[PDB]
RNA sequence: UUUUCU
RNA sequence: GUGGGAGAGGGUGGUGGAAUUCCCGGAGUAGCGGUGAAAUGCGCAGAUACCGGGAGGAACGCCGAUGGCGAAGGCAGCCACCUGGUCCACCCGUGACGCUGAGGCGCGAAAGCGUGGGGAGCAAACCGGAUUAGAUACCCGGGUAGUCCACGCCCUAAACGAUGCGCGCUAGGUCUCUGGGUCUCCUGGGGGCCGAAGCUAACGCGUUAAGCGCGCCGCCUGGGGAGUACGGCCGCAAGGC
């Protein structure tokens, strides 16, 4: 699981400023951390498919995100990419 | 007409989480290891549902049976 | 980690001698496995409410540990090893709910 | 020939028969009983009237041995049930206690069809 | 038990 | 985002007791079983009924609900681990980032197929008894595939609420599951019932709409021929589209 912990410690790592909790960034950065435990949780489980559902909205969501993100502020999106290790 | 006395009211506070006051949750088993219907344990959804689960683990525990010979008759 | 119930029960009819020395295997067992004990409580003999292994009775423990996940369900594969051992649950810790209270 | 003086009455009640095995107090079977083992043949022996007859018997022969206390296990449900209880009440026997023992899965093998659909 | 057709 | 909550949601390992079957031991003896009646069948190599021990498979009684969870299929012994969804509170953060969704991709009850394993109970086919004018059936005695597990296929269904998804708007009453609050009431999420207006061929629906509206998808166009023929794609096959 993520511990409060582990958590907030990306939350500030991506924050665009003090008490940023839910920007592109920020959100992006959560979701490709669950992603990860996730997909991880499945290499083994390779049955699981009801959590696999899970996933496969997680993407998504991330998906669409970045897709705002790029269409607003192109730059933020390289960066936020190239930090996280997205589009791969 | 499971009108007698819930079994809630015949005693006082406890915790129904508990999976080892034996003394407190043999009243909720039946003259069978019978787990008793709400109209008996005069529980509710919630509590009923942590009573069983309680119960369970005291019956594997050795603590209470899972069933018993019913006498009279 | 996380905070643990450890249930034991084991033969009844072990002599001092005998009863000491399983819950020295047991200390060790909970050690190597990063368990530390919080609080115990030993009730001893209890009539169980059906025979297990024979017997009619039990010698019931109690260890609050406190350990890693991640070998809680290793721990136990080790505690059932114990010939005298005879049961063993493992339960995570919970608030206890009220009621009638 | 052992002498007994008391112990257990079972009956093994049922909607075809109706058994009855008086046993020691450590459960090995002294004498037994049946709507067969009576004249009865076919239907007729899982009548009330035929566990009247049966427990009579079985008690009977259950006396010769010594027996005069007895502990009564019903088991199952049928009809000379109750009556065979009642045929050991009577009898040259003394019956200490009576008790419901039928055996009951907790669901584990699937029944044949004639007793399926259910809960 | 079952127990067709008109 | 922070702080709470309920749950048979899912995956892995482990583990508990009841019951059936088989095996061993004891004690006991003439039947047991089965039906509307019976018979096949099992039993003196000793069955049935009873006690003790062992093995194995499969399913989890009460709790259990008129209950809950999930997108659907569907999910209930207990424990731990891994893991999806979701509700409430605070109003903290981003700032239209939204809805739908041809095709694609994945999931998908049962039966069925391939490889390996397993096999107690049940049981297509089948082998018998009986019933009948006949009985390729219904009832009874046996019984193989299968039902179980793993991995890979198949993709169908009364896959049903026979009701596509999202949003806004339109009396109440009552029961219930779960959360909050100043908690005999108020507020939110969910499951039911009666009903305003309204709708409906009618039955009925009615804030969980089948009412009033907007967006997007799918589908229908008399019955038989026919979900057939042909073609294509998919499948090991059955067969699917
Ligand atoms: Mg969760
Ligand atoms: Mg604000
Ligand atoms: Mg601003
Ligand atoms: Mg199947
Ligand atoms: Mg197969
Ligand atoms: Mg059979
Ligand atoms: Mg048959
Ligand atoms: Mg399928
Ligand atoms: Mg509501
Ligand atoms: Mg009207
Ligand atoms: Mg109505
Ligand atoms: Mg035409
Ligand atoms: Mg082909």
């Amino acid at each position: 699981p993520i511990t409060k912990e582990e958590k907030q410690k990306v939350i500030q790592e991506f924050a665009r400023f003090p008490g940023d909790t839910g920007s592109t960034e920020v959100q992006v950065a959560l979701l490709t951390l669950r992603i990860n435990r996730l997909s991880e949780h499945l290499k083994v489980h390779k049955k699981d498919h009801h959590s696999h559902r899970g996933l496969l909205m997680m993407v998504g969501q991330r998906r669409r995100l970045l897709r705002y993100l790029q269409r607003e502020d192109p730059e933020r999106y390289r960066a936020l990419i190239e930090k996280l290790g997205i589009r791969g | 007409p499971s009108r007698k006395a819930k079994v809630k009211a015949t005693l006082g506070e406890f915790d129904l989480r508990d999976y080892r006051n034996v003394e407190v949750l043999k009243r909720f088993l039946s003259e069978t290891g019978k787990i008793l219907p709400r109209r008996r344990t005069g529980l509710s959804g919630k509590e009923q549902r942590i009573l069983a689960k309680t119960i369970k683990r005291a019956r594997i525990l050795g603590l209470l049976p899972f069933t018993e010979k019913l006498v009279r008759k | 980690m996380r905070r643990y119930e450890v249930n034991i029960v084991l033969n009844p009819n072990l002599d001092q001698s005998q009863l000491a020395l399983e819950k020295e295997i047991i200390q060790r067992a909970l050690e190597n496995y990063g368990a530390r004990v919080e609080k115990v409580e030993e009730l001893g003999l209890r009539r169980l409410a059906y025979p297990i292994a024979k017997d009619p009775q039990g010698y019931f423990l109690w260890y609050q540990v406190e350990m890693p996940e991640d070998r809680v369900n290793d721990l136990a594969r080790e505690l059932r090893i114990r010939d005298n051992v005879r049961r063993v649950m493992v339960v995570k810790s919970q608030e206890p709910f009220l009621a009638n209270a | 020939k052992r002498q007994v003086a008391s112990g257990r009455a079972y009956i093994h009640a049922s909607y075809n028969n109706t058994i009855v095995t008086i046993t020691d107090p450590d459960g090995n079977p002294i004498t037994w009983s049946s709507g067969g083992v009576i004249g009865y043949k076919g239907s007729r022996k899982g009548t009330p009237y035929a566990a009247q007859l049966a427990a009579l018997d079985a008690a009977k022969k259950a006396m010769a041995y010594g027996m005069q206390s007895v502990d009564v296990i019903v088991r199952g449900t049928g009809a000379g049930r109750e009556q065979a209880i009642r045929a050991l009440q009577a009898s040259g026997l003394q019956v200490k206690s009576i008790v419901d023992d039928t055996p009951v899965p907790h669901n584990g093998c699937r029944p044949k069809k004639k007793f399926r659909k259910a809960s």
